């Protein structure tokens, strides 16, 4: 209906109470999953917040990012994951799974949900990067094979959108 | 010996060292680009321009000091900076700040570049570019630097990089110059850059920008835009060697003419509409009607030549040319009305074609009198200039059903009831969202990629605001606080302010509610 | 002949009369808002300052909202995921020495005219005459030619630090830091070329010195250090600070001024200064623009000034082992001198050492807060020395 003004507002004001509640590194990263996966991408489940997603997002970042630092032995900030996991082992499992993809619809979901569960800083900034880079690769040659072969009536449905109008 | 030695005088050369930097990357496991592509460039890739660190340097810092001459000295004697026509002056905010962001994201897409290939002499020619980038962001500043201190309206040319964020034009000018060169495929950046960006567009822009700023007046911007041009051939040799670089990589074949089609489609959607409002409305002299200039940068010189010289290396002309070109003959009238329409949102002030101008636009564009003509000369009557009407145009067009929309993909405005060119309104709700779309080549990135592509617009961000608000949360004003940077005309008396926009009451409605 | 409107008396005429009779602002300081970093807004910030587009998601971006296109997946034109390190404002590094793209080029326009004008006059003086011959042909030629892939490895690490970087001064810092790299490689080579032109014999071939690079023992640590930084890594701070802040503050301020310049003056090379002055010269430039990056804005953030220290020690730990690896094996170089009491022997190249940790502990482990023994250093090194 309204929205509030654009950089500083109730809705990100009401996140960053929630974000200093925040005290241990398996709260806050359960805290920046659970909200990657609810307010990101276009899988998520909700608009809600959208203009202001992104702003919360990057405090939650700073967040987790210093837990980090204060609760963690430095060695775990090279090689593990903020779950626990092994850093190397997270890579593994997802470059795996996108080269097992059978479509550009398994293979897309895929590269989405690894950025939503292992942003950093969820996983180390150098792992993520080089496994994002290798599922991109994958999923750009599988979207990009054959690029204009399906009409755009059959590309509406296989996306699964609503058509609300098509000019005449 | 300790005695005897040749005495010539000797130095080295340029091109005597640049002989042996192929020879300087060597084999390591590990030595490949960080970046996500399809494609390899090829290790033995040569360049074109046999250019050292040492020359790079002598040879722009002499362009340098001829250009800084000119503006410093010669036309600050002849009070050059307030002799422009106001229509051009104010234009030249939004050009060379536009520009601007195009020369700076230009500097990191050429590093990713340099970071994609492998041969010596492929990441130098990389590194010429990105060193002539930084030049270039520095030399579109230096444009606005010099008006902010000579040209009678400082106000827009000394802050467009916070007041570029009110306006829906800006959102566009991202796509286009700025993520589109930097984010995705190397390749597919390098021909949103190179060899579309620059080749068909950037490098007959410079020249014709400073052949429309001489004929309002305005010397400085030719003098540092000549300059830019001298550096822009090596950035389309940048392109051209892209291309070579992988032409024997299995993958170009299979993917090259996608990257290259989505990428001229992606530069034309927004330069189409937008170079033509800015020089046929953001000007008193004419050069050229846009629809003709189109043509032979576009159709002719780069679709038909330009690209023809890559036709051995598998490429072929856009496949979404013609497409193109039959919307290039109005897109930027219909453009023009949307900008005339939504003047507090920008950073400029703007003038409604008098009786003179609308001949020429009728004389060279028959049908213009009887659509935007008579359109343009009702807002005058209702009171477009008058800062005591409460009228502003956007309002009008929604009270008469002309409702404004904003392509998903290019960022692009669109008026369906309005418009004389080719876009056709698609309407789509996804988990939860509905979206916006304009034209099938947009549609089909959308629906493949739409990851991609999820930029909030000025309706999403605006909604349900009121617009004297929001221009002045975005410093949109003079520096009495009040005062609007922009205008509806371009004279000196009757300046609208913050007061005289609430008047209106202009609020942001959601244009997909009624879908 | 096209009417221009400055001259053309019509025109110029229309335009006076379009022309407001008084200004209709009088706020003439470009980007003005600007935090000026000195007592006065500078023209290098003017010109530099808020030309990266960066949205409030960004720290310090003015604009707002998501990028218009985005990496296939999702990944943002400029993002967080950059870097580990965090700051309140991303556009607060300033450059010391001030350089937007004129005055770098001048001053490199400079060097580049007077470089030519100095080896017309050192080829006619006949100076070379005088160089000791087994230092010009067997170590000059063959290890400091292969030092070139040094200085380009260290440049190429750059290529990704200038595409991910953050802020518009940082991305200026990084690619003048990369192209006075890639000079000092080409400068090397043609120091190489010059000599070949006045010793009949001397080859100025890349091979040999390529050939010492990838397979010699005595540059073995340096190469994998090199190699790591450029291609094993993408955080572009970690890039920045291993490259200039760590190994060539460390590594490579040994190899070209205690080893190359110091003893090309007790060799008799009167040539070799001339090029290690413009390195050496260039090297202090880049190091006052590192140095405010990763200790004014960074090391001492307000809000992640502890973080930020934590990352940059767990990095210098590292780095810093693996250039004394790199040292380790360097100085296995003077078992092939001739030896110069307080200069090549055991005594001297520790006094070297000194004078290279030492000067490291002051110029960034002190700010850091990283601990560093430096008499361990100097003797991890020495280990590695000939007897
Ligand atoms: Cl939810
Ligand atoms: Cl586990
Ligand atoms: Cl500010
Ligand atoms: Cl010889
Ligand atoms: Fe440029
Ligand atoms: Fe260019």
């Amino acid at each position: 209906a309204k929205r509030e003004p654009i950089h500083d507002n109730s809705i990100r004001t009401e996140w960053e109470a929630k974000i200093a509640k925040l005290t241990s590194v398996d709260q806050a990263t359960k805290f920046i999953q659970d909200f990657r996966l609810a307010y990101t991408s276009p899988f998520r489940k909700s608009y809600d917040i959208d203009v202001d997603y992104q702003y919360i997002e990057r405090k939650i970042e700073e967040k987790l990012s210093v837990l980090k630092t204060e609760k963690l032995p430095v060695a775990d900030l090279i090689t593990k994951a903020t779950t626990g996991e092994d850093a190397a082992a997270v890579e593994a499992t997802w470059i795996a799974k996108i080269k097992a993809a059978k479509s550009k619809y398994e293979a897309e979901r895929i590269h989405i949900e690894f950025r939503q569960l292992y942003k950093p800083p969820v996983l180390p900034v150098n792992v993520f990067l080089r496994t994002d880079a290798a599922l991109g690769t994958v999923l750009m040659e599988i979207r990009n094979t054959d690029y204009y072969g399906t009409p755009l009536e059959g590309l509406r449905k296989e996306r699964g959108v609503k058509v609300l109008h098509l000019q005449a | 010996d300790a005695l005897k030695v040749n005495r010539a005088p000797v130095g080295v050369e340029p091109q005597e060292v640049h002989k042996w930097l192929q020879s300087f990357n060597w084999d390591f496991k590990e030595n490949r680009t960080k970046y996500p592509t399809k494609y390899h460039m090829a290790n033995e890739t040569k360049e074109q321009f046999k250019v050292i660190a040492k020359e790079y340097a002598r040879m722009e810092a002499a362009k340098d000091e001829r250009q800084f001459g000119t503006l410093l000295d010669g036309l600050t004697r002849l009070g050059a900076g307030n002799k422009v026509h106001p229509r051009w002056g104010e234009t030249m905010k939004v050009i060379s700040n536009f520009l601007e962001v195009g020369e700076y994201n230009a500097i990191a897409a050429s590093a990713m570049l340099w970071d994609s290939a492998t041969a010596a002499e492929q990441k130098n020619g990389y590194l010429a570019q990105v060193l002539d980038e930084i030049r270039h962001t520095h030399q579109c500043a230096f444009i606005n630097h010099y008006y902010s201190k000579h040209y009678h309206d400082p106000a827009g040319h000394n802050d467009a990089r916070r007041t570029r964020a009110i306006g829906p034009l800006w959102k566009g000018m991202k796509r286009v110059f700025a993520d589109g060169f930097i984010s995705g495929d190397a390749v597919e950046c390098s021909v949103n850059l190179q060899l579309v960006g620059e080749a068909c567009f950037t490098n007959p822009l410079i020249v014709a920008v400073t052949e429309w700023a001489s004929a309002n007046g305005d010397e400085i911007t030719p003098t540092v835009f000549l300059s830019v041009e001298t550096d822009e051939l090596r950035h389309m040799a940048n392109g051209y060697q892209t291309v070579v670089s992988i032409a024997n990589d299995p993958a170009s074949a299979k993917f090259l003419n996608t990257d290259l089609n989505n990428a001229f489609w992606t530069q034309q959607k927004y330069f189409t509409p937008v170079l033509g409002y800015l020089f046929e409305y953001g000007s008193k002299f004419k050069v050229e009607p846009w629809v003709k200039t189109w043509n032979r940068w576009v159709y002719e010189d780069w679709g038909g030549i330009w690209i023809g010289r890559l036709g051995k290396y598998g490429v072929e002309s856009p496949a979404s040319l013609r497409d193109a070109k039959r919307d290039a003959y109005w897109a930027h009238h219909d453009l023009a009305l949307a900008a005339y329409a939504m003047w507090p949102l920008g950073f400029a002030r703007l003038a409604l074609p008098d009786e003179e101008d609308q001949a020429w636009f009728e004389a060279n564009y028959p049908g213009w009198a009887d659509h935007y003509g008579k359109i343009f000369n009702e807002w005058k009557k209702l009171g477009y200039e008058d800062p005591k009407s409460g009228f502003i145009p956007y309002q009008w067009l929604l009270a008469n059903g002309h409702d404004v929309y904003i392509d998903r993909v290019s960022q692009v405005p669109f008026i369906p009831s309005l418009a004389k060119g080719t876009g056709s309104l698609r309407v789509h709700e996804f988990n939860g969202k509905k979206h916006s779309l304009t034209d099938d080549w947009g549609e089909r990135q959308w629906l493949i990629e739409p990851e991609r592509y999820e930029c909030h617009n000025v309706f999403e961000q605006y909604e349900g605001r009121e617009l004297s608000e929001v221009i002045a949360e975005g410093h949109g004003v003079r520096s009495d606080g009040k005062t609007l940077i922009a205008q509806p005309h371009t004279r000196g008396d009757n300046l609208w302010t913050l007061e005289d926009i609430k008047r209106a009451g202009c609020v942001f409605p959601d244009p997909l509610a009624k879908f | 002949v096209t009417k221009r409107g400055l001259t053309d008396p019509e025109r110029a005429a229309i335009i006076a009369a379009a022309v407001p009779d008084h200004a209709l602002d009088t706020q003439r300081k470009y980007h003005y808002f600007i935090q000026p970093r000195w007592k006065r807004l500078s023209e290098y910030e003017q010109l530099s300052c808020y030309a990266q587009p960066n949205p409030d998601w960004i720290a310090g971006g003015l604009d707002w909202g998501d990028w218009t296109q985005k990496f296939h997946g999702g990944r943002p034109s400029w993002g967080n995921e950059s870097t580990e390190l965090r700051t309140t404002d991303w556009y607060r590094h300033r450059d010391p020495a001030r350089r937007w793209h004129h005055p770098y080029v001048k001053d490199k326009s400079e060097e580049a005219r007077y470089t030519q004008r100095f080896l017309a006059a050192y080829s006619s003086e006949g100076s070379i005459r005088t160089i000791d011959p087994y230092w010009r042909d067997e170590i000059l030629n063959k290890y400091f030619g292969a030092l070139l892939y040094s200085e380009y490895g260290l440049f190429n690490a750059h290529s990704s630090v200038g595409r991910d970087c953050l802020s518009d001064t940082i991305r200026q810092t990084a690619v003048f830091a990369a192209l006075d790299k890639v000079d000092n490689a080409q400068m090397i080579q043609m120091e190489r070329l010059f000599i070949a032109k006045l010793v009949p014999g001397f080859d100025a071939s890349t091979d040999v010195p390529k050939k010492i690079w990838t397979t010699d023992p005595i540059y073995s640590g340096a190469r994998a250090t090199v190699q790591e930084i450029w291609q094993g890594v993408q955080d572009w701070n970690e890039i920045l600070w291993a490259g200039h802040a760590v190994y060539d503050a460390t590594f490579g301020q040994f190899a070209r001024r205690e080893f190359f310049q110091r003893l090309a003056t007790v060799y008799g090379d009167t040539l070799t200064p001339f090029f290690t002055a413009q390195s050496q010269t260039y090297f202090q430039t880049t190091r006052g623009a590192i140095d405010d990056l990763f200790v004014y804005c960074l090391a001492n953030d307000s809000e992640f000034g502890a973080h930020n220290r934590t990352f940059l020690n767990a990095w210098t730990e590292h780095y810093l082992a693996s250039s004394v690896a790199a040292l380790k094996d360097f100085v296995g170089l003077y078992a092939k001198v001739e030896k110069v009491a307080g200069a090549t022997d055991r005594a001297g190249v520790s006094e070297a050492l000194q004078r290279v940790f030492g000067d490291w502990k002051i110029d960034y482990a002190d700010k850091i807060g990283f601990r560093v023994d430096v008499d361990q250093k100097v003797d991890a090194v020495l280990a590695g020395y000939k007897n």
